[PDB]
């Protein structure tokens, strides 16, 4: 149901934005000036994509239960994306545990970002949002080199 | 190519630009660089390169330069006064000139005011020289503003068509962009030989390893934070970078 | 390729059409015209009338009363009728093809570029 | 009004020789918005009209020998005919649209010496 | 006042280079008026 996000400052024309999509084929990153539906989505015949109505001035293209985590950040004109796919043994509730996220992508865009959205596949025939702050952590590295545990050093006196 | 009064504008972007294949091609009759001498192009990086293209006479290639005047630089194509790129030009008599006259290459010869640098004007309004209004019809002091080179193959040099490309390197305020190609070389394991691994600069003996990185980690560090292993980018094998020999 | 056809000896005071029969070009596109000329013998020349591509007609202001031109792009001709004949108009009557009046700082209208030949006119009873 | 005063009248130039004709416009006839003179040189053959030889004062007409070539500057306007052939017994004119009335050259006798 | 030469030397200090062999390969010359 979760079929990518859309980013930017105004989510319309007059300023540039990113668009990350996935039809039943594969991922489609894209950077143009768009005209986004205020309620943009894609259907499921299986005809879809009422997402935008404009694709002007494109400056970057690309084409080609479950728990799917992502960390998005944007520093010095680079838009970094970390991700991880763990299998839950539930359907749609946030579980407990430790699982470190491995870097996926790097995009030298330059784009400004202040807002973002989500994209869903309608019915025709659960998700969370945290924010990141400057913290100091203590990561425990395995002998293969993976992060197995961590300590947040500003939680309590013991930490 | 493209006319002189509506030049083209290609915005070269993130890639690997090799201005050496240009600089040494010896097919160019004019290769001037202004902001930066030519040999140091394959060693710098900018944000954007623009390439403008058009066709002019042979002896109007001297108006494509910062700070000139004439019917071309006044109102067809104006270069700012602190230009940075390079200007390339070569003769093209056999391609663009045809017997009977090639009347498809026009230029503007009347305008109200000289162009701002890198400004473009494709309008076709009847120019009005005298004070009398024109009302969209020709006549005395009411002139059509575009003329056409009638190129012909039996023209003396300086009247044959030259094709021109103006590269303009610009540096806004982004994080980076296109730059020139890097280098390379073989790897000699076992011998305190200086090394550079895509950025990691060091000295020491290189040796075959038996550690196993994770398949996104480039180099390994010790406690007290000194580089002691690397991964070879091309073959992707781990090599221990033991400090040189001393005592 | 212009050529001015017309009668050779004339009689006074009547109106008189004049035909510069040409070929090699038409006469209705932006930047084209034909100017009509006379010259009495021993004198310098005198252009009389002119018509451009969308029929922008010119005449001499002195015989603006009597000169009346019209171009014939189809016939590759120009008809110029002209009244009030007098013996000081004993001239040979020329036409000359205008082209791109942007070049127009070179001739005082006296010439042009093309130029046919001329039909002679003498005023005698 | 800018009067065009010729150069050599009864020109007794020898055969194949440089015949010179100057044209002195009384005012500077240069349309400065061209960076290029305009002047139209003409050749009245006797009993025949004058025909355009060089327009722009440097761009010779079609089918014309390049042994004729135009020159001049400011108010002085010469004509660089390099060779006077036997076909050159003719009358010559220089003019300017950069005026108001029908200014004229006066016409020169070309005796071939 | 024909100054402004261009070369290979890069001129380690207090030395001066005088010579003329062309950087022509359209054409260049290690001198400028
Ligand atoms: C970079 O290019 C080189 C060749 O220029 C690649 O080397 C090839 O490696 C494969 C191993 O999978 C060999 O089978 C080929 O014979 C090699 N080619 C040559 C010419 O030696 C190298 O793999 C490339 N880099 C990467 C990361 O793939
Ligand atoms: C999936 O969406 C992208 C978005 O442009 C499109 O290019 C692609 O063609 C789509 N897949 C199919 C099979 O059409
Ligand atoms: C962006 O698109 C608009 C409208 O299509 C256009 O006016 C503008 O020139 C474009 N940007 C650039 C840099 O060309
Ligand atoms: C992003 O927006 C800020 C607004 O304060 C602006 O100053 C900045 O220039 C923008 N980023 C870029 C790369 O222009
Ligand atoms: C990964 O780590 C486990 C336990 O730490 C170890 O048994 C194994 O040998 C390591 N390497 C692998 C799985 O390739
Ligand atoms: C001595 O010779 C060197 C040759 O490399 C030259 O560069 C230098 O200028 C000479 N010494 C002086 C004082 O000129």
């Amino acid at each position: 149901i979760i079929r990518g996000w859309i980013f930017g400052t105004t989510l319309d024309s007059k300023t540039q934005s990113l668009l990350i999509v996935n039809n039943a084929t594969n991922v489609v990153i894209k950077v143009c000036e768009f005209q986004f539906c205020n309620d943009p989505f894609l259907g499921v015949m299986e005809s879809e994509f009422r997402v935008y109505s404009s694709a002007n001035n494109c400056t970057f293209e690309y084409v080609s239960k479950n728990l799917r985590e992502f960390v998005f950040k944007n520093i010095d004109g680079y838009f970094k994306i970390y991700s991880k796919h763990t299998p839950i043994n539930l359907v749609r509730d946030l579980p407990q545990g430790f699982s470190a996220l491995e870097p996926l992508v790097d995009l030298p865009i330059g784009i400004n970002i202040t807002r973002f959205q989500t994209l869903l596949a309608l019915h025709r025939s659960a998700y969370y949002v945290g924010y990141l702050q400057p913290r100091t952590f203590l990561l425990k590295y395995n002998e293969n080199g993976t992060i197995t545990d961590a300590v947040d050093c500003a939680l309590d006196p013991l930490s | 190519f493209a006319s002189v009064y509506a030049w083209n504008r290609k915005r070269i972007s993130n890639c690997v630009a090799d201005y050496s294949v240009l600089y040494n091609s010896a097919s160019f009759s004019t290769f001037k660089c202004y902001g930066v001498s030519p040999t140091k192009l394959n060693d710098l990086c900018f944000t954007n390169v623009y390439a403008d293209s058009f066709v002019i006479r042979g002896d109007e290639v001297r108006q494509i330069a910062p700070g000139q005047t004439g019917k071309i630089a006044d109102y067809n194509y104006k270069l700012p006064d602190d230009f940075t790129g390079c200007v390339i030009a070569w003769n093209s008599n056999n391609l663009d000139s045809k017997v009977g006259g090639n009347y498809n290459y026009l230029y503007r010869l009347f305008r109200k005011s000289n162009l701002k640098p890198f400004e473009r004007d494709i309008s076709t309004e009847i120019y009005q020289a005298g004070s009398t209004p024109c009302n969209g019809v020709e006549g005395f002091n009411c002139y059509f503003p575009l003329q056409s080179y009638g190129f012909q193959p039996t023209n003396g040099v300086g009247y044959q068509p030259y094709r021109v490309v103006v590269l303009s390197f610009e540096l806004l305020h982004a994080p980076a962009t296109v730059c020139g190609p890097k280098k390379s070389t073989n790897l000699v394991k076992n011998k305190c030989v200086n090394f550079n691994f895509n950025g990691l600069t060091g000295t020491g003996v290189l040796t075959e390893s038996n550690k196993k990185f994770l398949p996104f980690q480039q180099f390994g560090r010790d406690i007290a934070d000194t580089t002691d292993a690397v991964r070879d980018p091309q073959t992707l094998e781990i090599l221990d970078i033991t400090p040189c020999s001393f005592g | 390729t212009l050529k001015e056809s017309g009668p050779t000896l004339v009689k006074p005071t009547q109106t008189l059409t004049l035909t510069c029969t040409f070929s090699g070009f038409s006469l209705s596109t932006s930047g084209v015209g034909v100017g009509w000329i006379r010259q009495p013998p021993g004198k310098a020349l005198e252009w009389l009338a002119l018509i451009y591509w969308d029929d922008d007609k010119r005449y001499s202001p002195s015989l603006k009363s009597r000169l009346t031109i019209t171009k014939d792009t189809s016939k590759n001709q120009v008809v110029l009728t002209m009244t009030n004949m007098d013996p000081v108009d004993t001239a040979t009557y020329y036409c000359a093809h205008s082209l791109f009046l942007t070049v127009g700082y070179s001739s005082s209208w006296s010439p042009f570029d093309y130029w046919g030949q001329g039909t002679l006119v003498t005023v005698s009873s | 009004d800018i009067v065009m005063t010729q150069s050599p009248d009864s020109l007794a130039v020898s055969l194949g020789e440089r015949a010179t004709i100057n044209c002195k416009s009384s005012q500077s006839v240069l349309y400065s918005s061209n960076n290029k003179n305009y002047l139209a040189w003409y050749q009245q053959k006797p009993g025949q009209p004058p025909k355009l030889l060089i327009y722009w004062a440097s761009t010779r007409e079609s089918g014309v020998p390049d042994r004729f070539s135009g020159s001049g500057s400011g108010t002085d306007f010469t004509l660089t005919i390099s060779s006077l052939q036997a076909e050159d017994v003719a009358v010559y004119y220089c003019q300017q649209y950069y005026s108001t009335p029908h200014t004229f050259g006066q016409g020169t006798k070309l005796e071939i010496k």
